């Protein structure tokens, strides 16, 4: 029996991605970036390929690598660029063309997707493998009965009994 | 064995020591840590209201400081910010025990003070 | 080894889990993120939030997946009407005394309570009584 | 196969000195049949006593009715490095129930011998008794009986000259009805607030200090030597199937002769109350409702009460419970809504608050009931109250949520007409100013 | 829906508590907010600016605010000779609110039956 | 929780503060040490409740912060657990009370018997309500839950703190009318000892009752266990 989030449009997005002929397309390095028509200096900067780690504020795990096949969770970012403030108001002033386009739009299911995207676009890229979460607990308090086992202070000594 | 650590012998830089943000009595212990942002540092501003208010106009802090605390029967008070609840703030339930005219409970939404002489005092 | 990895079923899915694992951990291995409030990875099992209640075959009561050990051959259900009913009731019991402090609360936007209420809770309240007022503390 | 039950003979009553009319020292108890042939009964064997208790079919008198013979066998028959504990629940904070108080005040020797027999039959190295804190004179009598038994060699090393070693210690609470639960009592005993644990694990698997421990009611323990001495066959001679034996009954309320009396099981309420209690104040026709099992079980109206028997398997099918077999009687001049509201207020004050649903819903239930009492409520809010009761029930850590939810459930189910009449009637004293 | 304005309570204290719902909801990105705790422990703004040359007057800010702090006043004749005069700060918004409070309160006494 | 204790946190007072001074008496220390022997040394924390109670009589009927500190230092445990236990149990009073502590059950079986009438009589005579104390520091009124004396309801328990731990008395007074409780209070005031238990019968044996909470109406009916006590007997254990 197969059941992997089998009650949504995502299946319709699973297929039409594996269409024969359409699934064999390939482009060379920097080739897609030529088709972009953007200024050529865009490819000179460095980019970070990664998945953001789970925030400490919440126990939520949806926007994490745990549901990797469910949602595209690989992000491409750029080095932040010079920023300053408006003399008249104090608002943050900057000239970065690539300021937010990645953190808002660029989302990928696997790291290899972003690798191919950068290669076909010519963006030099860094890979940062996210740390794996640990599910195995500690030896102490391993089970609910460990909160009240004998390991806390050892076996009770029967020396204070009447007649000892 | 395990001797105590002398906290008073620790050297403290004078410049940093004299710019710690302290607070009036208000809603907290007097002189506790006050959260501050980087705004006003370039202009060398160490007052919250001075960041946005200009001149010797009456500040909202002075306005609310002119309202005497309110005496209400019971242990829990309900604050709406207006006579009709829908025209003010969300309803707040504020503890009244252990509160006096000297040490009342101030509204977190509106800043109004309340107290009750019902907790056996 | 004497089968250190035992087998259970969660919503008719066979999942291999280590011995001594909980139903919470099994559902985590099943790809389900059960709502929870008191359990933490690095802490002991508290099990007072009642938000981890799930349904198991041959069990008339909801069981504490944050605390219930998994037995071989166990069946776990997470989408039954009683599961959602219990989740909504627990959220309602959470929110009845909670002060309406979201506009002034700093955790608004990253509040587990708020998101869990949005997902596993209802939209309306039938509580119209006076709440419990708690004085703040200095630490 | 007898079909009519009741009329228990005095010569068959287990507790001959339930009122303290006789001497309370060890000489009187020994002359009254207690501490008789104790050593030889011990020498019979662990499995022999287990079998004798299993044949009796005696149920746990704490309020659950579990078969004690299977209960006492749950302790392991091997040794692994941990000592075995026996603990007796002697709080009796259930409203309407005052039988264990009488047992501890007037018949402590029977309880001590039952403790020794239970420890022998389960291998508990030492014993502990958790008495209610307010029961100070009862505690003093228990301590006196324990010291007297020690003085004659009944307790300690070589118990009664049998080779087994048994110890008994006394602890008293500090005013918490929550401590009446097994795990909560263990927790208070450990030196913490009486906040219960979760099952699994079990006290027999992991109990006090992580050691095997069985928690038992005072009444269940006390009757054991008499059952052992007089026979499981004699014990089974009373009651219906799976409901054999006698029971101590506490009758209160609007009763002509309130009393704590011993009687055969399965006796009808009408027989049990009209006789041995003088009937209802103002007559049986003045009866309105009765809670037959303390305060946690659903109450029954006059129609259900007239005809039903005092049995675990008779009150359960009536959507009620035998509970502690404590009788509370209310007449027609009584405000039933006020009674249930006061019970809810008591439960609200008694909830430990460890888990969310009970902790947060006791006050909600109390306020709902209080508004119902003044009639400041609506018809659909009754169904809302029932929905809330369903919300709490079976969703908490311990059964105290069920104990608080059940009385209002039966109240609604059997007197929804009274509540709606009150709700409408408030309009005759509240809507006249709205117009 | 006219000129945005900041409202107070009748004792004189600002209604805005810097919950930043208005900035979050604003699709015009015309609201800039900075805030910290006041010297009395009160949670108040340190910078409250709305760009009228950028504000679209949608009123979604007035819909989002749960304390009736930000309101679009009945003032609509506020054209200026320079664009800089329309860069509304906290002080000018408070001035506008103090000016137009009575009319706004009267309108709310009507709109409350619908809002 | 109970009456007269509205706070679960410490409150500063010249009487009760961090500077409060308390020390056990030699008899109290001996009694506590004897109580200590009831539990294994590696589980020495289990005796906290009786020690707290004994300290409560020793101080005069309530527990101070310094007393809690001394108890914690005696049992070698953190003060936080001691504070939790003290705030967890009803009998433990954290505030100064009168010489005598009056506790009334408010549970429904007691309520039906006329509990509010007894409370009203106490209020009218002693002049104080629940959570209050007389100006002379003589009587302290409090409300309690079911005290396990429902067959003799209504009932009242009064605690004595005028004679310390060795002279501590916790006496039940049952089957009461307003006249009964008023006369009991007056006898206590004049220095006499009111009789314990019921005011119209010995124990829970069948007798009359209190009709309407104001008058005792004796009634005659069948009573059990009126014959000679049964002789010792045991069956044949063999087969
Ligand atoms: C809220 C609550 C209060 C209880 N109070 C008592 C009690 O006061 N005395 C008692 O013997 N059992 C009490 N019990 C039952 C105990 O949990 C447990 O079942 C009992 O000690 C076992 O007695 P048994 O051996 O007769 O079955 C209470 C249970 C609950 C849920
Ligand atoms: S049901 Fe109530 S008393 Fe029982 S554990 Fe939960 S909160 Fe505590
Ligand atoms: S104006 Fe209203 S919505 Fe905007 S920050 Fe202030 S209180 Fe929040
Ligand atoms: S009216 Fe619309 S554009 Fe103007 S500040 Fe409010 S949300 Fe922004
Ligand atoms: S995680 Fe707290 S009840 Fe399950
Ligand atoms: S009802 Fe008052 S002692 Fe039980």
């Amino acid at each position: 029996e197969f059941a992997t989030a089998s009650a949504d449009y995502s299946i319709a997005m699973k297929k039409a991605a594996e269409i024969t002929g359409a699934a064999e397309s390939a482009m060379g390095p920097k080739e897609g970036g030529f088709t972009a028509g953007v200024p050529l200096d865009t490819f000179t900067r460095k980019a970070r390929i990664y998945a953001p780690a789970r925030t400490a504020s919440q126990s939520g795990l949806a926007r994490t690598v745990d549901f990797a096949t469910t949602t595209p969770a690989w992000k491409i970012e750029f080095e932040p660029t010079a920023k300053w403030q408006n003399p008249l108001m104090g608002w943050t002033s900057s000239a970065d063309p690539l300021e937010n386009v990645g953190r808002s739009a660029l989302v990928f299911y696997t790291k290899e997707e972003a690798m191919r995207f950068c290669e076909k676009l010519g963006w030099e890229y860094e890979v940062t493998e996210p740390n794996k979460r640990r599910t195995q607990r500690t030896k102490r308090y391993m089970q609910y009965g460990d909160n009240f086992g004998t390991k806390r202070a050892g076996v009770p000594d029967l020396s204070t009994l009447p007649s000892n | 064995v395990v001797p105590t650590f002398d906290w008073k012998k620790v050297p403290v830089p004078s410049t940093t020591a004299k710019d710690i943000p302290v607070t009036v009595k208000g809603a907290t212990p007097a002189g506790d840590l006050r959260a501050t942002s980087g705004l006003g540092l370039g202009d060398g501003i160490k007052n919250h209201t001075d960041k946005w208010l200009d001149g010797d106009k009456k500040s909202p802090m002075e306005y609310i400081n002119e309202v005497a605390p309110i005496k209400v029967k019971g242990l829990v008070v309900a604050s709406y910010g207006s006579d009709d609840p829908a025209l003010g703030c969300p309803v707040e339930y504020i503890n009244l025990k252990g509160t006096s005219l000297e040490n009342p409970a101030v509204c977190k939404y509106t800043g109004n003070r309340y107290y009750s002489d019902d907790w056996k005092g | 080894p004497p089968s250190d990895h035992l087998e259970v079923f969660v919503n008719e899915q066979p999942v291999k889990i280590p011995k001594g694992s909980s139903v919470l951990q099994a559902c985590d291995a099943a790809g389900i993120d059960i709502p929870r409030f008191c359990y933490h990875q690095r802490l002991s099992i508290a099990g007072n939030c009642r938000m981890c209640l799930v349904e198991v075959e041959k069990v008339p009561k909801p069981v504490a997946s944050c605390a219930m050990p998994a037995g071989p051959g166990m069946k776990i259900k997470t989408e039954t009407p009683m599961v959602k009913k219990a989740r909504e009731g627990v959220m309602e019991f959470l929110l009845i005394n909670h002060p309406l402090d979201c506009p002034i609360c700093d955790q608004g936007g990253e509040c587990d309570l708020q998101d869990q209420a949005m997902i596993f809770g209802s939209d309306r309240s039938r509580f119209v009584e006076a709440k419990r007022a708690v004085e703040d503390k200095n630490l | 196969a007898k079909t009519s039950f009741g009329g228990l003979k005095d010569e068959d009553r287990i507790f001959q000195n339930i009122y303290g009319r006789h001497d309370l020292s060890i000489k009187g108890a020994m002359s009254r049949g207690d501490w008789y042939m104790t050593k030889e009964i011990i020498g019979k064997g662990r499995d022999w006593i287990i079998d004798q208790m299993k044949k009796s079919g005696l149920r746990g008198r704490g309020g659950a009715g579990f078969p004690s013979g299977l209960k006492w066998s749950f302790m392991p028959k091997a040794s692994d490095g941990r000592p075995s504990y026996l603990v007796v629940n002697g709080d009796e904070s259930e409203p309407g129930t005052c039988k264990d108080r009488e047992i501890m005040r007037h018949e402590p020797h029977k309880l001590v011998e039952g403790c020794l027999m239970a420890g022998v039959a389960m291998g508990a190295r030492a014993g502990y008794i958790y008495i209610r804190g307010e029961f100070v004179q009862e505690r003093r009598a228990v301590e006196r009986a324990i010291s007297e038994a020690y003085a004659k060699g009944f307790l300690g090393k070589n118990a009664c000259g049998s080779g087994v070693d048994f110890d008994l210690m006394v602890h008293y609470g500090a005013g918490a009805y929550i401590c009446g639960e097994e795990t909560a009592l263990i927790e208070s005993l450990e030196g913490k607030q009486g906040k219960p644990r979760l099952k699994p694990p079990f006290p027999a698997g992991v109990g006090l200090y992580g050691c095997p421990t069985t928690v038992t009611n005072v009444e269940t323990v006390a009757v054991s030597p008499t059952i052992l001495r007089r026979g499981p066959e004699w014990f089974s001679s009373f009651g219906r199937k799976n409901n054999a034996g006698t029971k101590l009954f506490c009758i209160s309320g609007h009763v002509n002769r309130p009393v704590t009396v011993e009687e055969e099981m399965s006796i009808p309420l009408k027989e049990l109350i009209e006789r041995h209690a003088g009937g209802v104040r103002g007559g049986w026709d003045n009866l309105l409702a009765i809670i037959p099992g303390g305060s946690s079980v659903p109450l029954l109206p006059k129609k259900i009460c007239d005809g039903v028997l005092m049995d675990f398997d008779a009150l359960k099918e009536a959507q009620s419970g035998l509970g502690t077999a404590a009788v509370i009687v209310m007449d027609k001049s009584t405000d039933v809504i006020d009674a249930i509201a006061r019970l809810s207020y008591f439960y609200k004050h008694e909830s430990c608050g460890q888990c969310t649903p009970c902790r947060e819903g006791t006050g909600w239930l109390y306020d709902i009931m209080t508004r119902m009492k003044k009639g400041d409520a609506r018809l659909e809010e009754i169904d809302m109250l029932w929905e809330i009761t369903k919300q709490i029930e079976g969703h908490t850590i311990c059964a105290l949520g069920d104990a608080a939810a059940w009385p209002v459930q039966g109240l609604i189910r059997h007197f929804r007409g009274e509540m709606e009449e009150r709700i409408k009637s408030a309009g005759g004293k509240k809507k006249l100013a709205a117009t | 829906r006219g000129e945005h304005a900041l409202r107070r309570y009748p004792t004189g204290e600002e209604r805005c508590i810097a919950c930043k719902l208005c900035e979050a909801i604003c699709p015009a990105q015309a609201i800039t907010i900075e805030a910290e705790e006041r010297e009395d422990g009160s949670r108040r703004t340190t910078r409250y600016d709305i760009d009228m040359t950028k504000c679209i007057y949608c009123g979604f800010c007035q819909e989002a605010c749960p304390v009736d702090a930000i309101v679009e006043g009945p003032n609509f004749e506020f054209s200026t000779e320079t664009r800089e005069e329309l860069l509304y700060d906290k002080q000018k918004l408070l001035e506008n609110g103090d000016k137009w409070e009575t009319e706004i309160a009267t309108n709310l006494r009507t709109e409350s039956l619908y809002r | 929780t109970n009456s007269t204790d509205i706070f679960n946190i410490h409150k500063d007072t010249p009487e009760n503060n961090a500077a409060t001074s308390f020390e056990f008496s030699e008899a109290t220390l001996k009694v506590v040490n004897d109580i200590i022997a009831r539990y294994p040394p590696n589980y020495k924390q289990s005796a906290i409740i009786p020690v707290l109670d004994v300290t409560q009589q020793e101080n005069g009927g309530w527990l101070s912060l310094a007393a809690m500190n001394r108890v914690a230092k005696l049992l070698d445990m953190a003060p936080i657990r001691v504070y939790e236990v003290a705030t967890f149990y009803t009998m433990f009073n954290r505030t100064k009370i009168g010489k005598y502590h009056v506790q009334i059950c408010g549970t429904t079986p007691c309520r039906l018997q006329g509990s509010q009438k007894i409370e009203e009589a106490i209020t009218k005579h002693l002049g104080i309500g629940i959570g209050q104390t007389t100006q002379d520091g003589l009587f302290t009124l409090g409300e309690m839950e079911c005290m396990g004396a429902c067959v003799n309801a209504p009932m009242v328990a009064i605690a004595d703190y005028t004679k310390g731990v060795s002279g501590f008395e916790y006496i039940y007074y049952e089957d009461l009318t307003p006249k009964d409780i008023v006369n009991i209070l007056d006898t206590i005031k004049k220095g006499g000892k009111p009789k314990p238990g019921s005011q119209y019968r010995l124990k829970a044996e069948p007798a009359g009752a209190v009709h309407g909470g104001e008058k005792w109406v004796p009634k005659d009916g069948e009573t059990t266990l009126t014959g000679a006590p049964r002789a010792p007997y045991c069956r044949d254990l063999n087969a």
